[PDB]
């Protein structure tokens, strides 16, 4: 039998109790107590951090104030025996933090959720996100989902946030789902009306 | 452009850090701070400056410092200095991959280029190990140590073991570097030694003593591979031993006057004849030569003669010495059908 | 997805490397390096040991020389990502050590293997074992397997090791698989002949 | 017998250790050494001496020391001393279960007896909490604090919270101790208070003011349960509030002169009549009393009379105040069928 799931539950029980905790994560004013070994196993950032090769290797406190608290907290819960409660609103921020901390187990679960739930109302927001965080995997997928719902998205609320360079990339050549071969200038008019 | 002067300045911070790792001054370096600079560089589509820059810094260190340290040790502790240079490069590249980890997980993955570890191996291979004078001296040092050990001298097996394991890793999960730089001239040098040793044994030893001496050399060369070289060299060296000592002298060994196969069949040296069968089975046309010489003796003895005494004797040789081989069985049976044809 | 099996593999990788190891187990002259948190999660002995309530709580070395080395080593491997390679010869000693260290995950896997592989050639040895280690679960099961193979075991090699009190318990009342209602004194004769 | 003197000596070692934990001298105790003595005791079928002995040592400590410390604090910080005694017992029993863990996992499991934790709870319950004078004083202190808070005084809610949570745990995953020692006299005392407060409100307030005052008491008693007691007491107290203030005065509330249901139907106080419906729906025969009083007024007004004005008015009361209840609907419809029968 496999007792890996039973063992992690006792370790998570020790984490809540404060037992064996040899590391603390500080995000502005919030504190999360965990174990050096557990964080190093799932996240490669902590593995390279506690490698005894740098000045920051032998410390009790780690400052990660530039990252979202609820994102970091849920990611530590994911490292432990708690499954990730993925929702369309938080997945955007959980992926960014997982990409920085380089956790393979969480980066895949977030990407798979985004690709699966890539709707017409979502794709418009996920493209600008992947264009900022250099995620070419989601950047290409959100672009394809925008192109197949182009005439539905020109009237959408999030259409104003799309950059000038992004508009050129969309109209550039082909694959844009337009039945009439004269919709392209009308799409440009709607963008110039929404952005002003 | 502001960023054309800003990105060049953020790179200078990472460039100084990589150089500090090369000097083994990693002790006072902050991972947290250095990781953010590499993280911001990849996110802002400036990974090209970081990757091209990394190659140029590693190349600078391995040409001006590492290559010169090896070249200034060609006469005193060459293998020790080269192995130390190899270990220092491996320790530096791990900590270089450590601070530039975000480039090693995002940039090299989606742009399809060699990782920090593989990039370091290419530069250390092309600029140090495969560099003109070092490449020649490494080949001449390793081959001399093996040639000395074969004469009966004591050599540093561990230094040969480390140098061979270095050449295997530099092939990038392949044996291309180990084969070209070491294995090919090794098999060429060995063949020259085995042929000269063959000429000695054929003049100062018996056919029976020769076969046992070849087996001793086969087992000796297997030991050298297992203890000093890569185990993928086991088959190529055994084949060289087999070619130079058995294949090139097949007819000679069996035709040895008062020592060969004919002498063994007369005296009935069962276990001694079995040793010849075990050695000749390794090479092509080996057992064919043994059969042709046996048929030459069997046909003449049956011609002289009664015949039931010869068949009983040759059946004892077939089962005990020739391990009931179908080629030897049809040769004996074929020769006895020839005696019935005579009368 | 569940990444509990992936996480324990990295922790076992750190264990072999010597990373984060804050505890050492000494058995006569042999040493095993592990993590305080991992041993406390599966084995309750280490949990009570490293509880900060005793003198032995804050230490780097634990002496368990009274237990079998290969048994302790394989049990630590069982706490980590390595499955237990159970065999009829070692299971006798692995259960004893697992009972002392009080590891629930290993005590069940060993008991289930013993009950499953309880043959006529095994039961005779497992009864004397359970009578010494006060294991009433296996003691009753081995007794039932002895009683159903009684006439086959009177000629067996291990029959001489059965105590006088054990012989009285077997012949005491019923359940002994004997077709003739006069085999009982003949069984006593064979015991007095084997033990002398 | 050697073991009759040897096992009695190995127990004295464990007996001294348990007594040291009771004195909070666990700091200098060796777990490794103490565990082996308990391990050897269980294996050699001497778990009876260890278990019977454990009961006698814990009983000695809770009668001679713990019980006397509580009895000598009956007038000064009684709840604080009893809670400290409870916390000290819980801390001691955990460390007692810690050293005697092998007995707690092997002996109590196969012999089917109470574990170290449950055994400690039984002795602390029977010899301290449920002990004569302490049991009476705990009941008198807790009931007085609730009676004082109802008058408008400030009491230590946390001390009541700790004492109630203690009585719940001492029931061994049950509420038998909390019910007998606290809940039963609490509901008996409360009923006496609610009945006296009912008599006050019926003489100094209006029917409309009374209904709103009962709702205020329902919400006040829910707060007391959630903050000071166990939440399983929420339903039993609400039912006592409902019985003493509504059920025992159902006919009185509706028959109040120039304030009751008849007065509300005349003035057309829609939202005020709805408050009566919300309160009377809680108790059995509540809405039945409201219907009987409504039918008494409706039948007399229809007798006096034209009739379309009464049906329109009563339909407005049915939908807005009575939330379109089927009992109220058939009462109105039944009374209008009676007016058609008259002529």
């Amino acid at each position: 039998m496999n007792n890996s799931s039973e063992l992690i539950a006792v370790i998570n029980g020790f984490r809540n109790s404060g037992r064996f905790c040899d590391i603390s994560i500080v995000i502005n004013d919030e504190r999360i107590n965990a174990h050096k070994l557990i964080l190093s196993g799932a996240s490669e950032y902590f593995s390279i951090l506690f490698s005894n090769n740098f000045i920051d290797s032998n410390e009790y406190e780690v400052n990660l104030s530039h990252l979202d608290y609820q994102s970091v907290n849920d990611l530590i819960d994911y490292i432990y025996g708690i499954p990730l409660s993925l929702t369309n609103d938080n997945v955007k921020y959980i992926l960014s933090t997982a990409d920085f901390l380089q956790i393979g187990s969480a980066i895949t679960e977030c990407e798979n959720y985004i690709l699966k739930n890539l709707c017409s109302k979502n794709c418009i927001d996920f493209y600008i996100y992947a264009d900022k965080y250099n995620n070419k995997k989601i950047e290409s997928a959100s672009f394809n989902t925008i192109l197949q719902n182009i005439l539905r998205l020109i009237n959408d609320e999030n259409f104003k946030y799309l950059t000038e360079e992004s508009m050129i990339k969309i109209l550039s050549d082909d694959m844009l789902n337009i039945k009439n071969e004269d919709f392209a200038p009308l799409i440009l008019i709607k963008w110039l009306e929404s952005t002003q | 452009t502001m960023d054309e002067k800003y990105v060049n300045s953020i790179w200078d911070l990472l460039k100084n850090a990589i150089q500090e790792i090369q000097r083994k001054n990693n002790s006072g370096l902050s991972f947290e701070e250095l990781y953010r600079n590499a993280y911001t560089m990849v996110l802002h589509k400036h990974g090209e400056k970081l990757y091209t820059g990394l190659r140029e810094v590693v190349t600078e260190h391995l040409i001006n410092k590492v290559r010169e340290d090896v070249l200034n040790s060609l006469n005193n502790n060459f293998l020790q200095t080269l192995n130390q240079a190899w270990n220092d490069h491996q320790t530096a590249m791990v900590m270089i991959r450590d601070i530039l980890m975000y480039m090693d997980r995002v940039y090299v993955q989606q742009n399809n280029v060699e990782n920090v570890y593989n990039l370091g191996l290419i530069i250390f291979r092309d600029q140090v190990v495969r560099y003109g004078c070092i490449r020649d001296h490494l080949r001449q040092t390793l081959l001399d140590m093996i040639a000395r050990e074969r004469k009966g001298e004591v050599v540093d097996r561990g230094a040969i073991r480390n140098a061979c394991q270095m050449l295997m890793i530099l092939g990038l999960e392949g044996r291309s570097v180990y084969e070209e730089d070491f294995e090919a001239p090794f098999l060429e040098m060995s063949a020259e030694f085995f042929q000269m040793e063959s000429q000695k044994f054929l003049a100062e030893n018996s056919a029976s003593v020769y076969i046992k001496k070849v087996e001793a050399r086969i087992n000796e060369e297997i030991e050298r591979v297992m203890h000093c070289l890569d185990k993928s060299t086991e088959e190529p060296i055994v084949k060289v031993v087999e070619r130079e000592l058995i294949s090139k002298h097949m007819k000679t060994i069996v035709e040895m006057e008062n020592s060969g196969l004919v002498h063994m069949l007369k005296n009935g040296k069962t276990e001694d004849l079995g040793c010849m069968y075990k050695l000749f089975s390794r090479v092509p046309n080996g057992l064919k030569t043994m059969c042709e010489c046996m048929s030459s003796y069997l046909r003449e003895q049956g011609k002289a003669l009664g015949l039931d005494d010869l068949k009983s004797r040759f059946d004892r040789f077939l089962l005990e010495s020739f391990n009931n081989d179908r080629l030897f069985k049809q040769t004996i049976a074929g020769d006895f059908e020839y005696f019935l044809n005579l009368n």
